[PDB]
């Protein structure tokens, strides 16, 4: 049950490096919808 | 063992640094600094979970000298990630895939 | 082997998923 | 020392509420459940109940569980009886009696008390002095006090413990003069014993 | 409840002696007993409990027995201290029950007849009293003769504790009339019948 | 320690449903910044 | 006849006795008297409910009887074996009660959606 | 009477003088499977209710993760909300 | 004083034990002598390092204590208690690692989709 | 190995409405 | 059987170097540390060193770190001990002894070697000068031999069948020269010396 | 720094069958790590105890160690003529170990010395030397004193049958010297045997 635990950590990480990579693209997107607003 | 002054002895998640010496008052010290003064009848200090790995200097002190102290290492991992073949490559997968999704949309936004 | 081709098959799953929505809202939505 | 203390006498009149009091010393007061015990007559014996000091919970005799409330005062570490409604019947010996906290040593009283003797029927009536007169008997005879105890002495011996008739003691003494001392009435007469 | 009682609810037995103390129960208590002394001036003490065991404070002179229903409380080499009552306690069941409790030559009464005093008159009553002191077993009865007539009613009896010099009793057997009803008779009597008896009269003219 | 392992399983459930309402929310920003 | 009641929450341990109605209970464990010891405060006997906080699994498990005021330990034929853990801010479920919340977030996240999109349509 | 419980190699079972009268729970020695499995039950031979909580399936949640978790779950179904608004 | 140096690679756990400089180690775990001439090959000796490959949980984990040649076992001034999950190719993700990849991925992230902005930028 | 599973099956079921709805909007 | 055999007795000169063996048998010889312990005067005994045979890490004692320097062949199972510019302190027994390899057994020494007698000296290889002794005036004769080198020699009596009441006295040095000297009491006193090739036989006659 | 182990006696009086002990003195407290060897008469040493109290393999129970802190004691009975050995005792806490000087035994009555006066013979005339030679042979104890009136001294060991000792006094001169004088004397103490040139 200990690999079980490697792979969750791993897919910890994993999934918070995706979850940065969509908040930088809801970044951009929110710097184009407000230069669209201006 | 009792003999060359190693009194601090290492016993569920959380682990027992008992200590062996007069059972009225151990002032137990943390790096040579005052961290702990536990009176009667509590005698093993819980340092937390094995899975928070405490580190370090760890010494107990009774009505006589200070014993000598002893180190704490654990190395129980709970963070540790494997770098097997397909682990990686299941990460290489994901940086990639993720990066080219990314690119499609921004280039999709050429207007 | 079994959680790591969850996650693996999590990633496909989204992968195809979007692709379908991003063609179906395409062609049935024009531009 | 370990001891348990009482009131005094606390003269008390019927259908009121008396408070027997019990300070425990020479051990810890919450430790060790405290039981009341009323002994009647002077003769029979009675468990009336018995309370819990750390908790505060109160397990009575079924006999007394209209007649006594028990309370804990722990700052002064003293347990209270409160006797409620209580008739001339409910004048007798009450003891506090300490046991275990727990079943295993709740059964039988280690410690007792000296005793609160809550005689219950009146007010201080003077007292009547009466000489007795035909070796020889002499005797004093003191009725119509209420309540006990009178010091009698003889020339400042047999005294009689004093008995109740429609609340009024009476009292006897055999061996010449009689002295009678009544704190209570705060009478003191002296009568000296001639013969008929 | 249960019933626990004393057959014997007093004994006589001397000093330097090991006599023993009987109490029955209703039913079977399971050796749930405590026996406790109390000294006649008032303090009482755990003597035994569980029918066996001793007190710290005990001495070894009282051990206790029995079983079921019977049980008993043996005393050996009774002293001065050791004069008192002795009362076994049930603790099997709820509400704990006690008994009545054991007390622990043959002479005879001074019968001293002894009539009212001119006080008493004055007062409106009239106590006619009988002293009977200086005497032994503690078994007896004052029968009360006014003009040669039975009178039961106004008996006062006042019994005094077996002392430590004498080991004997002291009894005070008074009646208690009005001064027109202590004049309407002129003899009166107290008899002390024990199994023989001690009469004593006067007359009031 | 089974309870740290179960725990990060159920975190890594929460990231996964993060990481879904994000990527839902974000194609339909795209399609929006596209669709004028 | 009635069984204890035993709630296990964190690092604290309630046991219950209801089979004696309003008696003062008192508790024993693996016939040691416990409850109302005036010392080591964590184990508590506050009415029916022994209430046992830092709940050692090595030490504090084992028989549980409670027996009414008046009642040997010694007579009382109804015991309880107690056998817990003691993870802190750690409760207990299966795969249902998670896709339960789980299933519940789907809901009301779909229900939203559809409601401001039709909120915002009208 | 006490009735024993033996738990030895993993494994709760019960060993008694008679034939063990089960009414209520989990159903001269009396198998109840394993320990992790959390036996609950009422036995009376010639009674003892047992129960354990050795948990299986137990986690251990801290309120930091917990709470983190929930409130960026509740800022992304407001922006998933404020998507479909943007949307009409 | 000068604390034990514990290096966990894989499977293979270092014990470095800088004082006693220049003197002969030997190291004693669970109060049996180790280092020498043993069955296990695993368990081999340096000038200052202790090495434990195929480290395993449930023996090897306890009480390691470095001593000088000649002074005794009990005469050192320090003891070490260790017990360590190991598995192959893990490595512990510490805050200062975390930091630097997930730092280095939004760099890589943002340079990226600025060069496929630009791309499509030309290309408009 | 269960509730990923569960993830899996509700990602599943929006892609098999998406492509009812592809399917429906094809003919 | 467990046994340590070293090498012989060995000569060198002022400022020379020296090398004695030990060879360890009977025994795991990589697992047990060697000590080298000198023997001077006769008398006293002084641990000079321990060898690890497993990691090659030598322990010196401050007297003698400069003095010896101690290795191990370990396909043979053989210790060795060079002494570096030997003075006429190191004439001396060395002793290799097996101590435990740990701490635990390290400080006893189980087992010895039997010890090399190894010598320093200016001079070199003399032939002997022996002498008989006669009373001036049980009587007793004398037979020394003084001015030889190196040691030993047998001093027999009519070729060996006068052997009851004979004292040979151990030798004993000066000016880098033995002398050594035999008490019969009762004649031909016979002296083999190996080492020279010479064999002496000195009848005995009164002055 | 090191621990200066020293022994009471360097050579101890006993007798066959008899018990003895030896005393160790250690300069520092070394918590019982002493131990005691024996060194045979033609070299070969041997340990008997370690820390303080151990019986080794194969050593006989008549040895027995005892003591504490810086004092320790052999205590050795039923001496046969193998055990006629001198006895070590070695220190174990720091480096380096140290060995005492050890206490030989000797094995009787006081006896007064043979002593045997030997003038130069001619063939060492010839040679160019003189030497003088004095044997006092089998006197006890090994204490003497010899003085030569007008140095080189070698003792024997213990014999095993008369268990003496015997002592060669040698004085040599060149020729010159050795005529310069006449009359030549040499005195044993603890019987005076002379001769003229």
């Amino acid at each position: 049950t200990l690999l079980l635990q490697l792979t969750n950590t791993s897919a910890y990480y994993m999934y918070l490096l995706l979850l940065l990579k969509s908040v930088v693209y809801f970044a951009i997107i929110t710097c184009c919808l407000l230069r669209r607003t201006a | 063992s009792i003999k060359g002054n190693h009194l601090v002895k290492v016993y569920d998640g959380s682990v027992l640094l008992t200590c062996d010496a007069e059972a009225k008052n151990i002032t137990w010290f943390k790096d040579g600094k005052m961290i702990g003064f536990l009176t009667e009848d509590k005698k093993k200090w819980n340092l937390g979970s094995n899975a928070k790995d405490p580190r370090g200097m760890y010494q107990c002190k009774g009505s006589q000298n200070k014993s000598k102290p002893l180190q704490v290492y654990y190395r129980m991992c709970q963070n540790c990630i494997e770098l097997n073949a397909a682990t990686i490559s299941g990460f290489l997968f994901a940086e990639i895939v993720s990066i080219f999704v990314l690119a499609v949309g921004v280039y999709f936004i050429a207007g | 082997l079994d959680p790591k081709l969850c996650y693996l098959l999590d990633g496909i799953l989204f992968i195809y998923g979007v692709i379908l929505t991003a063609l179906f809202l395409r062609v049935k939505f024009s531009r | 020392e370990v001891q348990l203390q009482q009131s005094g006498p606390e003269l008390v009149k019927p259908g009121a509420s008396m408070k027997i009091s019990c300070k425990a010393s020479g051990y810890s007061f919450t430790g060790y459940t405290m039981n009341w015990v009323k002994q009647s007559h002077g003769k029979n014996l009675e468990w009336m109940g018995l309370i819990n000091p750390y908790k505060g919970v109160s397990t009575y005799n079924q006999k007394f569980k209209d007649k006594a409330t028990l309370t804990v005062d722990k700052s002064s570490s003293t347990a209270y009886m409160e006797l409620l409604s209580l008739t001339s019947e409910d004048s007798a010996v009450y003891y506090c009696a300490r046991s275990g906290y727990y079943g295993d040593s709740d059964w039988y009283f280690d410690v007792w008390g000296q005793g609160t003797t809550l005689t219950v029927f009146a007010k201080t009536t003077p007292p009547s002095v009466y000489p007795l007169a035909p070796m020889v008997t002499l005797g004093c005879l003191v009725k119509g006090y209420f309540p006990e105890p009178v010091t009698v002495t003889w020339n400042s011996v047999h005294t009689f413990p004093a008995v109740l008739k429609s609340d009024l003691y009476t009292l006897s003494s055999s061996v010449v003069t009689c002295n009678v001392a009544h704190p209570a009435s705060s009478t003191t007469v002296d009568k000296k014993i001639v013969p008929r | 409840d249960i019933q626990m009682t004393q057959t014997t609810s007093s004994l006589s037995a001397s000093l330097g002696d090991r006599v023993t103390i009987s109490c029955r129960a209703s039913q079977d208590i399971r050796n749930y007993l405590n026996w406790y002394q109390q000294k006649p001036d008032g303090t009482v003490k755990l003597l035994i409990y569980y029918t066996s065991r001793l007190h710290s404070g005990v001495p070894s002179k009282f051990s206790g027995s029995g079983s079921g229903t019977d049980y008993s409380l043996t005393i050996s080499n009774l002293e001065q201290e050791d004069i008192a009552t002795y009362f076994c306690q049930q603790g099997n069941t709820l509400p704990w029950t006690f008994a009545g409790g054991t007390k622990l030559a043959d002479a005879a009464p001074t019968v001293s007849i002894f009539p009212p005093a001119s006080e008493q008159l004055t007062s409106g009553g009239a106590s006619v009293v009988c002293f009977l002191n200086n005497f032994y077993p503690k078994s007896i009865n004052s029968k009360w003769k006014i003009d040669g007539s039975e009178r039961q009613n106004g008996v006062l009896n006042s019994w005094t504790d077996q002392d430590s010099k004498d080991s004997t009793y002291s009894m005070s057997s008074t009646l208690t009339l009005t001064k027109n009803e202590y004049e309407r008779h002129n003899s009166y009597t107290c008899e002390a019948t024990h199994k023989s008896p001690i009469v004593k009269s006067f007359n009031r003219s | 320690h089974t309870e740290k392992v179960n725990m990060m399983s159920l975190t890594v459930l929460g990231l996964r449903m993060l990481f879904a309402k994000t990527v839902a929310v974000n194609f339909l920003l795209t399609a929006k910044l596209f669709f004028l | 006849q009635t069984p204890y009641k035993v709630s296990i929450s964190g690092t604290t341990v309630i046991l219950t006795c209801p089979q004696y109605p309003g008696s003062e209970i008192l508790w024993q464990h693996n016939d040691k008297n416990i409850g109302g010891d005036e010392d080591d405060k964590n184990i508590g006997s506050d009415e029916d409910h022994l209430s046992l906080k830092e709940f050692s699994e090595l030490e504090q498990s084992g028989y549980y009887v409670c027996y009414p005021r008046g009642s040997k330990p010694e007579d009382a034929n109804f015991y309880l074996y107690l056998r817990a853990r003691v993870c802190e801010n750690c409760m207990e479920m299966d795969v249902m009660s998670v896709a339960t919340i789980v299933i519940v977030d789907i809901c009301i996240t779909g229900g939203l959606l559809l409601l401001v999109y039709y909120w915002s349509k009208n | 009477f006490k009735i024993p419980i033996e738990e030895l190699e993993d494994r709760v079972f019960v060993n008694c003088n008679t034939s063990i009268t089960w009414v209520e729970g989990t159903v001269t020695r009396l198998d109840l499977g394993k320990r992790i499995l959390d036996p609950r039950g009422i036995y009376r031979c010639n009674t003892v209710q047992v129960h354990y909580r050795m948990c299986q399936s137990c986690v251990e949640l801290d309120p930091a993760t917990v709470a983190g978790i929930i409130v960026t779950d509740v800022i992304a179904t407001l922006l998933l909300a404020l998507g479909v608004f943007c949307f009409a």
